[PDB]
RNA sequence: AGCUGGAGAUACGCUUUGACUCGGGGAUGUCCGAAUGGGGAAACCCACCUCGUAAGAGGUAUCCGCAAGGAUGGGAACUCAGGGAACUGAAACAUCUCAGUACCUGAAGGAGAAGAAAGAGAAUUCGAUUCCGUUAGUAGCGGCGAGCGAACCCGGAUCAGCCC
RNA sequence: UGUAGGCGAACGAGCCCUGAGUAGGUCGUUGUUCGUGAAACGAUGACUGAAUCCGCGCGGACCACCGCGCAAGGCUAAAUACUCCCAGUGACCGAUAGCGCAUAGUACCGUGAGGGAAAGGUGAAAAGAACCCCGGGAGGGGAGUGAAAGAGAACCUGAAACCGUGGACUUACAAGCAGUCAUGGCACCUUAUGCGUGUUAUGGCGUGCCUAUUGAAGCAUGAGCCGGCGACUUAGACCUGACGUGCGAGCUUAAGUUGAAAAACGGAGGCGGAGCGAAAGCGAGUCCGAAUAGGGCGGCAUUAGUACGUCGGGCUAGACUCGAAAC
């Protein structure tokens, strides 16, 4: 059998695609925020490059 | 440890039975059944000559002797013959009273 | 045959790797370096100083359609089609899931099939080709 | 399925015993040490195939410039009067030859010697 | 290429599947075949606890000799295999286009040869063995070859199943590699033969 | 028709009014042992009561019951139940896991358990219990970390519901 | 002797009511995925304590509606687990292997609980060596037996270390990782009169092996020597890649069932076919948003998938083998 780790379901990775691994954007999110407001309006949805084979393996039933 | 016995400690023939060797260097020679030893399957028939040795031991006597005497053999003779020598065994025909399984080859008994 | 003149399609098995066995291949050590964790079993998929973490936001559940378009549709030479009866003999796998159908290419000729669901433009290329379509009343 | 060594291991063991026969001790007798000596024995057998070469070349020179003073020459001027008519293309090996028939190699003698003239 | 017997004598279908491919798939048919039958018992002594062992044999250092801890051990005599066979099944299904393919191929490999096709004309007697040598012999199988006869009557299986040269299978249970085995083949023609 | 154990050795003999050997019952069965007349350092000490000629035989523990008649102890693994680890993983370590694992103890049989819906469940379907496949690493649980992980539908093996 | 087939026994085993100190509750706790989480339900320690058929429990806080069901009494084969024991079988072992034991839980170690071995082979058959010789013997030489005594009871083969006997060549001013090439002397000629085999004198050349290392002849580790045991495996309807085969826009079974000197049936189920989204949900479009700027995605290159086999890796489990002090 194999597993996911159930932390990569919802977190930042979605294998959804041609197999590739987008992810969020992360500096400052729920912490303190008062600074720029086009940062905070950049933590979104972006997509990561030289680590997407460890997330496959995450997930790969894609939950 | 090994019982010597694949033939189930039956024996095709009777003591005394007229027995004629298949093998060896006895084989075509004659002789009556002295000595039926089933479940070692070992068979005498006088004929069978063996130089044994002995007048080392004492209890015979002082000296004691080299002397005759029959070898025992596996039962690798043919077990009855007839005017006919050799050959296999029917049974199960009937004695004057049929309480005694025989023996045949072509046909007759014994 | 004769079955001694049988062999397998060349390069349908390749041999084993007898990592070990001495210095024509793979010697001293097998694969594995010189020390370090090379020497039994255990650590799995993770950097161990931090994780790669990312935040999540959450749910929990949803219920997909099965799929029908409408380009092999029309390739299909034989319409008035059930639904679920005649989709079942040719395809349509799915068993506890609802139908539905895409406006993949052109619908051409007309159909009348009756599916569990449709998007809005279906039913556009369909009855703009003189279709009935209908979804469970 | 089992398959224990046996009869391979021996087979190699009495190989390795065999090149290693005129070995003294137990270079000769036990295994461990007749395969180790055969190391050493493999690394100085390359070297010497194409160092051979090296010290025949030096024999063949050594014996040529023996005859050379023998006659009042030697070997630096004696080749370069061999080179220096352009004829002359033997080896030294023959050169060696002809410096064991003193006729010929005095011929050759004279002859280097009317070319450095 | 296709006769039968005292019956009829009428050809059935000379139409055969590929030609036989040269062992690319009744290689690795027979391979299966031969596995599946196969059985897995081979146990060994696992390399520490099916040994009859107990503790520390003796001091961790300072006894001046090597560093152990048990007399169970791979390394040790004693015994324990590292790495030893265990049962297992070997067997697993080969996907069924290839088992129906490499049969149909084994008949091929039959047909453009050694086989014969028989409806019954048996005349097999009693199931007299003896009858069975003067029936079989008639047609050629005088014993210089071997011999799978595939029937489904027991007694002339029952008459056959006794001689050297042949082997008798009943029923549908044919084998690609019963087949491909003996150096000749003759069929029941009234069973799988026909659809 | 041989037999007289392995055992290979001699002597003594048994057997065709049937031996041996093989299947089936019977009958003897010293003492210890649950041991049980009482004691005790098992295999040994010391008694009592009826038979009564005597040699010899039978009874003499406790628990349930009137009374038959049950029970005590043993059994490789398997079952259920009363208790219940720690290494270990977590690259430390408390929750967590390792695990109701190992282990101890009790009850019992050739099995045991469970079992004939104040249920699953979301079609106003199912219709006892157990077991396999699968659903499925889905749902979900988790210092939401290491990790832990169902059930229904569906397919088979077997299918009996009877009593107060 | 059996085998196929057939017979085979006196005695022998074997198919108006419908369960209260309870349902329920509070406090401590716990099981199933259930770690107080919104925490339902069962489950019980303590304290309490209902209702009857226009009645009671559940549907995961809770409410109404809508459905499922009648608790607080019991019994119940079979399918299921194991294998002390029996048979059958084996791409299982064959005397360091295989159970520890070719038998023995013996010998031996321990006050004890407990630990715990080596294993074997005349020969066809004992015909198991009468007799003679040297010796108290033991051991041996003859003779016989036997096909073989080149089998004789320290009885199949009888490798290596290691100990000897004999013969060739050699060696007592030599400095030496034991060899390497070359030349000469002697010996020999059964893959062998040669670009020979054994040996040898002299010349030149030449820092054991492995490991661990920036760096090893090292005065760094391991190792007396020969034998033999001795380390990258197995598992799984797992994930991923390469290669191969069947079928291919489709591909395939699992449990099992029926047969087995042979395998077929078995579609429950799995993967491809649509993606975007946190999800509702839309759908070749989709999320963000008040409409237009983007992200992933299809078109386009529609890159064809799937069931197996082998193999490279991954996972999980002792997971390449040995080795703790500890708990
Ligand atoms: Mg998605
Ligand atoms: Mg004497
Ligand atoms: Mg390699
Ligand atoms: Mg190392
Ligand atoms: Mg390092
Ligand atoms: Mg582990
Ligand atoms: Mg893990
Ligand atoms: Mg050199
Ligand atoms: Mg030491
Ligand atoms: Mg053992
Ligand atoms: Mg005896
Ligand atoms: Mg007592
Ligand atoms: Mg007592
Ligand atoms: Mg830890
Ligand atoms: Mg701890
Ligand atoms: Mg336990
Ligand atoms: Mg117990
Ligand atoms: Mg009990
Ligand atoms: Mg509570
Ligand atoms: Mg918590
Ligand atoms: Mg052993
Ligand atoms: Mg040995
Ligand atoms: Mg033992
Ligand atoms: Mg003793
Ligand atoms: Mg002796
Ligand atoms: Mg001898
Ligand atoms: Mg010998
Ligand atoms: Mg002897
Ligand atoms: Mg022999
Ligand atoms: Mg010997
Ligand atoms: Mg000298
Ligand atoms: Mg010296
Ligand atoms: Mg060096
Ligand atoms: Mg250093
Ligand atoms: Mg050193
Ligand atoms: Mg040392
Ligand atoms: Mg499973
Ligand atoms: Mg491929
Ligand atoms: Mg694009
Ligand atoms: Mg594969
Ligand atoms: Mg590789
Ligand atoms: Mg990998
Ligand atoms: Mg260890």
């Amino acid at each position: 059998p194999k597993m996911k780790t159930h932390k990569m379901a919802k977190r930042r990775i979605k294998i959804t695609g041609t197999g590739k691994v987008m992810a969020f954007k992360s500096g400052k999110r729920h912490q303190n925020t008062g600074k720029s407001g086009d940062e905070i309006r950049g933590k979104g949805k972006g997509f990561v490059l030289a680590k997407a084979e460890w997330a496959r393996m995450k997930l790969m039933l894609p939950r | 440890p090994s019982a010597g016995s694949h033939h189930n400690d039956k024996l095709h023939f009777k003591k005394g039975d007229t027995v004629i060797v298949l093998s060896g260097k006895h084989k075509g020679q004659t002789g009556k059944v002295l000595l039926a030893l089933p479940r070692d399957q070992k068979v005498v028939v006088e004929g069978v000559n063996v130089i044994t040795k002995n007048v080392k031991p004492s209890m015979t006597n002082p000296q004691g002797g080299q002397e005759q005497r029959e070898l025992a053999l596996h039962a690798s003779k043919v077990a009855l013959v007839d005017p006919e020598t050799g050959k296999a065994t029917r049974v199960r025909k009937q004695i004057v009273d049929g309480k005694k399984v025989r023996v045949a080859v072509a046909s007759g008994k014994t | 045959m004769k079955l001694h003149d049988l062999k397998p399609t060349p390069g349908s098995r390749k041999d084993r790797k007898r990592v070990g066995r001495g210095p024509g291949g793979t010697d001293k050590t097998a694969g594995r370096g010189h020390k370090g964790q090379k020497s039994r079993s255990g650590a799995g998929k993770g950097a161990f100083f931090e994780g790669g973490r990312s935040r999540l936001i959450a749910r929990l559940p949803k219920r997909g359609f099965n799929n029908v378009g409408t380009t092999y549709e029309v390739v299909k030479l034989s319409q008035l089609q059930d639904l679920e009866d005649t989709t079942f003999d040719r395809d349509t796998l799915e068993a506890y899931r609802l139908v539905r159908r895409k406006n993949r290419p052109v619908k051409l000729l007309a159909s009348g099939e009756i599916s569990r669901a449709v998007t809005v433009h279906v039913d556009a290329a369909s009855a703009a080709a003189i279709k009935a379509v209908e979804a469970a009343g | 399925p089992r398959a224990k060594t046996g009869i391979v291991r021996r087979r190699r063991h009495k190989k390795v015993l065999k090149r290693a026969k005129g070995f003294w001790g137990s270079r000769s007798k036990q295994y461990r040490n007749a395969f180790q000596t055969l190391l050493n024995a493999a690394t100085y057998e390359y070297r010497d195939r194409r160092n051979k070469k090296r010290d025949f070349r030096r024999l063949w020179i050594q014996r040529i410039n023996a005859g050379a003073r023998l006659h009042g020459m030697n070997y630096s001027t004696f080749i370069n009067g061999l080179k220096r008519a352009n004829i002359d293309l033997n080896r030294k090996v023959l050169a060696d030859i002809a410096a064991r028939e003193p006729e010929a190699f005095k011929a050759l003698v004279d002859a280097s010697r009317n070319a450095r003239q | 290429a296709q006769i039968n017997v005292i019956g009829q004598n009428g050809g059935r279908t000379i139409e055969l599947p590929l030609p036989e491919v040269n062992s690319g798939v009744l290689h690795e048919v027979v391979t299966w075949q031969l596995a599946s039958r196969r059985r897995g018992t081979a146990s060994t002594r696992t390399r520490a606890q099916v040994s009859k062992t107990g503790r520390k044999m003796y001091g961790q250092k300072g006894t001046g000799n090597a560093r152990h801890g048990d007399r169970s051990v791979p390394t040790f005599v004693g015994g324990g295999v590292a790495f030893g066979p265990k049962p297992r099944s070997y067997d697993y299904t080969l996907p069924r286009q290839v088992r129906q393919l490499g049969l149909a191929m084994a008949i091929a490999s039959r047909q453009e040869g050694g086989k014969l096709v028989a409806v019954d004309g048996f005349d097999i007697a009693d199931a007299k063995t003896k009858n069975f040598i003067s029936w079989a012999k008639q047609n050629g199988l005088d014993g210089t070859e071997k011999v799978l006869l595939v029937t489904d009557d027991e007694n002339t299986r029952r008459a056959a199943r006794n001689v050297s040269w042949v082997s008798v299978l009943p029923v549908a249970g044919v084998n690609v590699y019963d087949i491909l085995r003996h150096d000749r083949l003759v069929i029941d023609a009234a069973a799988l033969e026909i659809v």
